[PDB]
Formats: C-alpha cells, structure tokens, sequence
C-alpha cells in the first residue's frame, strides 16, 4: 500500500524476542565453576527458525542486550562481563583462565544497577551471505573419513560465541538469573525457498521422523461445507 | 557432432520459456547430452537427480567433466515426454537450487552417524522418492511452484525447456566441491490408460552446457 | 553538564525503537556486497506467485496424501454438484493454509484487496463436456442448484480452451463461498479412460496487502 | 584492501587490555599503610611488549581507567583517588603525606558508585619519540662509576607514575580490589626492527639465558611431508 | 536539563569505542614533531619485504641451527627428489612461521591474495646442471615423479641464470604443496667442491592482505 513501511522485509524481521536463557545460581550443579557460555543458535527456536528457510541466501546483522535479576527480581550491587568470541579465538576454560585478560577479545565492564545496556556486532561471516544449508560436508578440511576437531564449528558458517563471568577475587554474594534478547537492523535476502512446514526432529539438522502428520485435516469431504 | 552413427530424430517445435527474462553471463559447446530413457508407470511416484556429480558420466564432455573443476556455461535443459494422442497423465518439472537431500533416520533410536555412502551414491540412473509428498526431505510438495518450473500436460504439450544461470554460495565457486542444484520430476495426477494399450511412457531429458575448466594446484 | 533535563522515561526499553548502537568491532571492514540473481523486496511480490490449491481431504494415510490435493471427476455424476470449495478466508484453516498465500498472511492480522484464481483441466485430447464455476457473494444463502448460482457472477467452462478459464473476486474482507456444479453430463469417446482428475491454481492480485503483524506460531 | 581501516597501524594497536593489577585489602601485609603505587611497565607483559620492538622509534599516547570492586563484586559507598606523578614531582611516602594536597600534581575526586571514569595523558616524553633501547648508559649523569640515585628512573625514558589513596580521616570500612586498563589513540612509528622471538629472561632487560630453544621444530625432515 | 532521554545502555564500556577524553594536563604543549627518514604506513608494505625461508629441520643442537635454514645438495642423488617444502599455509606452523610474513599474519585470522617466491643458487662458477621446481594445486593427489609434476604449473631451473628463477602462486586461500625434484644428475668439474648448499627467499605480493585480528600469543 501507500504506507508499506510496516509490510517490508525489515518490518517482517523487526522484532526483539527471546534468543538465549542462561542461569547462574549461587550454588548448584548446572555451573559449579561460576561461569557459563552460550552459542548463537537461531535455529534452536522453531519460531524464529521457520522464518529464515523462506529464503536460501540471506544477510543480517544483530544487536544484543543483557538483563541481570534475582529470582524475586531484586537489584544487587555487582558487575557481570560479556565478550564476543571470534571463531579463531579460544573459548575460556576456567574461571581463572588467561582468556579473560586477552586484549584482542573485545569486552566491556558493566554495572547491572545501570538499566540494561545493549551492544551490536556487524557482519562477521567471511562469505558474502549466510547459508543455512551447506549441500556438502560439514567440515571444510581435506579429510572426509575421520572425526576432525573442526567438525560442528566450521569457519564458513559459525558467527561467534559469548561467555559470561563475574570478575573479582572476592566471592560473589548473590544469585544471578540472566536473560538475552536480540534484534536485527539490516536484513536482505536473495532467493526464496519453499517453506518448511512439517514437524522437526533435530535441533539444527533438517532430518525428520517416519510418523507422518498433515498440516491440516479440518475439512472432512469436498461435498461437506 | 555424431559419434559414428548417432543422428537422432529431434523436435523442432520446442516451447521457448525464459528464466526471469535473463540470459546467462560470461566468465564470473554444441554437444547435446543424452540420458537413458525413463519408464513412467501407474504406481510410480517420481524421481530426482543431482548435478553436477551424477552428470559427469552420461555426457560426452560430461565424462571429461569429471576431471574439470570450474564451470562457465549457460544451461538449456530440454525435457521430452512422447506419448500417444489417447493417453492420460500429468508431469511436473522444476529446479530446486541448493537442494539438500534429506536423509531418513528411522528405527527405535532417532540418531544416526555420518551419512552412509550407499545413500550418497544412488548411481547414474537415479533414485525413487520414499515419500514424495515431502520430497524425502520434510519439504512440502505443494510449494515447488515458487521456484522456476513448467507444466507438462499430455493433452497440451509433449516437451518443455528450462534455462538457468549459475547461482552459487560464493562469488568464487567450485563445481566439484559444492553441489549446485538438482531436477525434480513428480506426477500430480496418476496416469490412466485403456486395457491392452502401451503401459510404458518414455521420458528423456537433454541439456547442453558450454564448457568447464581444469584448474589444478601444486605444492 | 549543559543545562537541560530530559523528561521522565529516559531508560524505557521497547523493542520497536529505532536505536543505533556502537559496534563491538570499531575497526573491522565488512565483506564487499556482490550481485546475486535472486532478489527480494517485499511480501507483495511473493504473494504474486502462483501455487496449487487443495480440495479433497477424505483419506489420511501417509501413502495417500497425493489424492488430497486433487479431486476426481466421473461421467456417472451429472446435473449435480461435484466439489464445493470451502469458505473464502485465507487466514483461517480450510483450503488456503496449504498454499503460500495463506501461510504468509498467517503472520498478519487483517488484509484487504481482490483475489483471482485460475483452473487447469487434465482430460484426454478426445474428451469433451461442459462445466460450471459458481461464486456466491457473502451474506447470501447457500446455493441450491445450477440455476440459483447462475443468477450471480458465474464462470462457464469450455473445453475448446484448455486452461483459459479463470475467476476474479472483486473484493474480499462472513465469508464467501465458491462451488463447482455439473452443467451437463460428461461424455467420453470409446477407447478412452472413463475418468480424470482435476487440479487448480491460485495467486494474489496487485491490490492485495496486509496491515498489521501477528505473533502466530504452531509447530514446534 | 579497499576497506583497509581495520588493517592500519592504529587498528593494529587499537585494543584496550590488561595493563595493571593492584590490590588494596582491608587488612594484610601487601599494603599495611592503606595505599599503593604503580609504575607504567608496558614491557612487563610479553603480549603487549613483543609488539613494540617490531619498530625502534615510535610515538604513542594513552588513556587510563579505574575499576573498584569487592572480591564478590559488590559496590560500596566510598571514594578513591588517582593522580599522575611527573618525573620531577616526588612520590608519596606516607598515607598522611604532604604530597596529596600538592596543587601542581593533577588529581581528581571520583565516586566509584558512578560507572568507571577514564582519563588520558598526552605526550610527556621530553624527546621527540620514545626509544625502547638506549644504546649507552642507563643514567644521563656525568658519573659512570657509582650507583647514582637517578639510576632506573632517567628523565629521557620514564613516562610518569600513578598513586592510589582513599582520602578521609575516618577509617575505611570495605576491602578494595582495583583493575587497570589502557589504550592508545595516536600511534606512529618510523623504522622497523627485527622481531624479538626467543624466550625472555628479565622483565625489562633484553638479556637472555643459555638454554637454547627454537621457535619451531614440528617438521621432522625435508623428505617428510 | 534540556528535554531528552537517552536510550538505555548509556554507560556501556567497550574497548572498540571511538571516545575522546579530557587531557589530564590541559595546559601542556607537546614537543614539536620532527622528520625521520624511517616511516611506517601499514602492514601491507612490511609484508612486501623479502626474508629468508627454511626447509631442513633434522638437527636440534644449539650449535647446529644454521644448517636448518639451508638444505644440502649432492651429485650422488639424481633423477629423484631432493627436498619437499611443507604445505602452503603461512598462518599455521611449518615453513612460514620463521619468516616475517607468517608471524605478522599470526596476529590475524584469515587472508587472501597471491604469493610469490624467488630462489638463489650458491654453486661454483664452473658448475652446471638442471633443476626442477614443482607446484601442485590443492586437492590433487601427491606427486609421484618429475613427469607427474610436469603436467601442472612447474618452473625449470637454468644455471645460465644465477637467481632469475622465481615462482608466483596465482591464488591461495586444504593446503597446496610444492616440492623440488632432480630433472638431471648433478655434474661437477674436477678440482671443484663436490657439494653445495641451497638457500631461498620469499615475500608477499601486492594483493595480499589480512581481514580480521586475532588474539594470539605464545611466549611468554
């Protein structure tokens, strides 16, 4: 229409929603080391995933934000860290790891009492556009018979990694609950792909299961209204 | 252009269809490839093909294309379906870019290892769809028409053509490393015929790429 | 420092905001943009593409999905009703959630415009007959026979044309009904198949558009 | 390339990272006087040090920031002081020293509850450019036989000193942990120098040890692939 | 004071920021800038300088490092393979971490462009012979002999020229292989040394560049 701004592909992708959920309890077994990590899995949520396979070649940026709250929702005087891990850089392995003080890894000091801060990452893919389907082998190496260390994390598709840590030699005094939101500014796609409609079986692999359901069965017969 | 005595009878009244109104491009020829005839049956569910890996065995320059790395050509694909004037049937031809083959993970435990070489190699003849409603990939068959395609009806036509340029995942593309595309043929209305008539419908597909590149590297 | 106090509500965080943030990498240079034959602009042109529609939904077996998307026709039935396509409302369940148009409209709340459909016939070259396309406006009662439907806007099928038969709905915004009826009996020459199957196509017109987004998701 | 901004010498030096680590516990023996000092030792960290010897003559500015946190990471209502000590000015000697109230020494009053503040110092070197190697005597005096008081801190190379103190006659109530970050805005070098690769022995003196290791030994033989 | 509320995330502290701070000394005047014959602009021109490369790595003794950087040649070996330089990938360990090009690329993640190498010979003035330079493209199997390598892009060495022999790699981005083979036997006049030692040089072409920085450090 004349006012078609709300109907464009940007508007069709203009929404900040739930992307990540990571918890850091004071004591427990989910993270007995005081820190956690999160891989960017857009395909994890079938809501946002089902959108992207409508096209095959697509480009998108993103911005990320962090929220710190207690199970009751109170605010406490502590700081938390966030840093982007490029594929070449190594992930942290311990709470006292040397990766925290690495200069080449961008990190920011943030006070959670300050209303939540938000950061953005530009286009990091070495290729021209993202490809959600790679019609070939997951690994880009010359070997096609072994279990290579580069399997799963290929330089041609991965788009980064985040880690969280509370810095300070003194022990943390409060429980933490962390929620993650993301949104895109520039989105551009080239070629449409038929929509994926049937039930999913795996979290990131389009393989499906032998029990067949149809998307609709409401209409009984042609003669029936 | 004959290999000894290869002078087939070809149609001169093809129905010209253009793709997006765009002819192919330069660097970013008269050999007509011949494939084995396909038999269409009443209970048949449709077939599929994968290029360029399977294409490197049928063509005269295709056989040499096994050793050629890059491509630079325009595709004129001819699909031919000859039938009598009193036969019944309907066929769909379409091209699905970046067509990822859907493996089937059955059994009591829903987990499998790296795809077996048996599934990866169906041969140069082609394979049959296990459940053609989802194209054996969980992708609904209702939505193929958004991609380039053509309608083939026995009452209407006997041949069709498709022209598609090179679309790849990278500006610098490898044909022997990256699977480009594939062709899908599936019946929509099952073929019917009178008792005693010919029960086999021939299908032939013809394509004519221009040329490929050798490449090569040393240490 | 400079004397100015912002009105209360400075740190409100709403998703719709047109905010720009400092890049995490202020020195990286993005990869050059290339030209790709594929290109997408809006949702309107994607609605302008043709896709098949389904009518029959009797069988439910896994090896039996195909005869759903098409409906049969036989010469024994005559002067009656072959198939009655369900109510015209793409957003809701029925015929249109199978095609691309309804599903994309599924991500929206309300829409307005005109819709058009085209029909294709898959009979033998030696076959002939007459067919009727019936459209009734919303509000009006259910059609009774070919005569009642013929009063309104109807399309008559001729087998001298293969698929030139098409219908255009002037307006859609409780819901309209369309049905198919036997104007004459089906006659077939001897030595030819006694039955055929029918398929249809649908798309969206130029003036069709959506207004407001909806947070709708079903699986998974 | 066309977008060579990320590949320039500025970008090759554009990173804020760990430079200083000073702790001020409530009670202990590391600082039983309630204050501490830090000398700017860029050569201390082999990570940032190894970069600079790639060139011999270089010019660079810097900016500095301060973070105050508890061992658990809580925020407490107290203030901390930071001041730059030029080579001519004398360093503080006691908590109640007269150097704290000196007017010519720039100092700032900062509340740590405020998200961390950052300050910068411009080019303080009397010479035209910095020299990481002085091919001569460490002292600039006329005597070359004694242990002069100016040894180690020569006016031609030193680039300042910082001190930290909590001001207030009332006793401090909270433990302190302090972390220091630095970054450069303008960097310019003239003549390249061959890169220093072998193991280091001293913290600021290029003298090395008699146990020889090679940077690489992975390849066994020429014939072996 | 003036009515405007900044969006949340005002005091985020990221290292990449292009922020300017108030100087600690607002009255000092910096020393005048002088002209120095040395001058540096980017990392590209520093890659454009020649540096030696190493092949042999058999001995490890402290007083034995020198015979690593060069590899020997003898007249007894003929019609075979003298030395096979390791896979072409400057960032990873192998040949190139000894030279300046690989080490500077060590501070980066990915790179693209073309590479070139030049070869120097240190035989006697009275010596003669024939030599072969072999390059195989990535993907292709390992070379077998001089005949298989000769099919691809190869460089033939002539002793009528001293060091005019050079090789250029059109593209590098799993890794390529280069090797040296004996095209003919080595012949030497009587009264001359029976063996010699060989050295080589390497550099980077104009179109070679890096894209993204990496936080890589090994010692200490």
């Amino acid at each position: 229409s004349h006012s078609t701004a709300e109907t464009t592909l940007d508007s069709f992708f203009s929404r900040a929603g739930l992307v990540g959920e990571i918890d850091l309890p004071l004591e427990g077994t989910t993270n007995p080391n005081g820190y956690a990590n999160w891989d960017i899995d857009i395909t994890g949520y079938a809501q946002m995933r089902r959108k992207v396979e409508l096209f095959t070649y697509m480009r998108f940026d993103a911005e990320f934000t962090f929220v710190a709250c207690t199970p009751t929702g109170q605010v406490v005087p502590q700081l938390l860290q966030y840093m982007f891990v490029p594929p070449g850089a190594p992930e942290p392995d311990s709470r006292e790891s040397l990766a925290w003080q690495t200069a080449t890894n961008p990190s920011v000091f943030v006070k959670l009492s300050d209303p939540p801060a938000q950061v953005s990452v530009p286009f990091m893919s070495p290729a021209s556009a993202y490809q959600w389907f790679y019609d070939g082998y997951p690994t880009f190496g010359e070997h096609k018979q072994e279990k290579d260390l580069e399997y799963g994390a290929c330089p041609n598709n991965m788009m980064g990694t985040f880690s969280v840590r509370t810095v300070g030699t003194s022990k943390s005094k409060y429980p933490l609950v962390i929620r993650i939101y993301m949104r895109m500014k520039h989105v551009r796609a080239w070629i449409p792909r038929p929509m994926r409609n049937q039930n999913y079986l795996f979290k990131a692999n389009p393989n499906y299961a032998g029990n067949f359901i149809k998307p609709t069965g409401a209409s009984r017969t042609a003669i029936t209204t | 252009l004959t290999i000894g005595n290869s002078t087939i009878t070809t149609q001169e009244a093809a129905n010209i269809i253009v793709g997006y109104g765009e002819w192919p491009s330069y660097c970013s020829v008269n050999r007509f490839y011949t494939l084995d005839t396909k038999l269409w049956e009443k209970s048949s569910k449709g077939w599929y093909w994968k290029f360029p890996d399977v294409l490197t065995e049928t063509g005269v320059f295709g056989q040499n294309a096994q050793f050629h790395y890059l491509y630079r050509s325009g595709f004129c694909i001819h699909v031919q379906c000859n039938a009598s004037k009193f036969h019944q049937g309907a066929l769909l031809v379409a091209v699905l870019p970046e067509y990822v083959i859907g493996t089937v993970a059955g059994g009591t435990g829903t987990e499998d290892s790296h795809p077996p070489y048996k599934q990866t190699q169906p041969g140069a003849d082609g394979f049959e769809l296990q459940h053609p409603y989802v194209l054996d990939a969980g992708i609904p068959i209702s939505q193929l028409t958004v991609c380039p395609h053509q309608w083939i009806n026995l009452r209407t036509n006997n041949c069709a053509t498709i022209i598609v340029p090179y679309i790849n995942a990278l500006p610098f593309d490898s044909a022997l490393n990256h699977c480009n595309f594939g062709l899908l043929v599936v019946p929509i209305s099952p073929l019917d015929y009178d008792q005693g008539a010919t029960p086999v419908i021939p299908i032939t597909i013809t394509l004519a790429p221009m040329c490929s590149e050798f490449a090569g590297l040393r240490q | 420092g400079f004397p100015t106090e912002l009105k209360p509500g400075t740190n409100q965080f709403l998703t719709t905001d047109d905010g720009v943030s400092a890049p995490i990498l202020p020195n990286f240079h993005p990869t050059p943009c290339i030209h790709i034959p594929g290109e997408v602009r809006n949702l309107l042109e994607l609605c302008q593409v043709e896709t098949i529609l389904e009518v029959n939904n009797v069988p439910t077996n896994a090896t039996s999905l195909m005869e759903r998307l098409r409906f049969p026709v036989s010469a024994q039935a005559g002067k009656g009703e072959l198939c009655a396509v369900f109510r015209a409302d793409p957003g809701r369940s029925g015929p249109w959630q199978s095609t691309l148009l309804g599903q994309l409209c599924g991500y929206y709340t309300q829409w307005s415009g005109s819709l058009e459909v085209t029909f294709m016939f898959t009979g033998s070259f030696m076959a002939t007959g007459k067919m009727l396309i019936a459209y009734t406006p919303p509000g009006g009662p259910l059609p009774k026979d070919r005569a009642t439907a013929m009063l309104g806007t109807h399309v008559i099928w001729d087998f001298g044309l293969q698929s030139s038969v098409t219908l255009v709905i002037p307006w859609i915004s409780t819901t309209g009904l369309v049905s198919i009826w036997y104007q004459t009996n089906y006659v077939v020459p001897i030595g030819a198949p006694n039955t055929a199957y029918i398929i249809a196509l649908a798309a969206a017109q130029k003036n069709f558009t959506m207004q407001l987004c909806k947070d709708a998701s079903d699986i998974l």
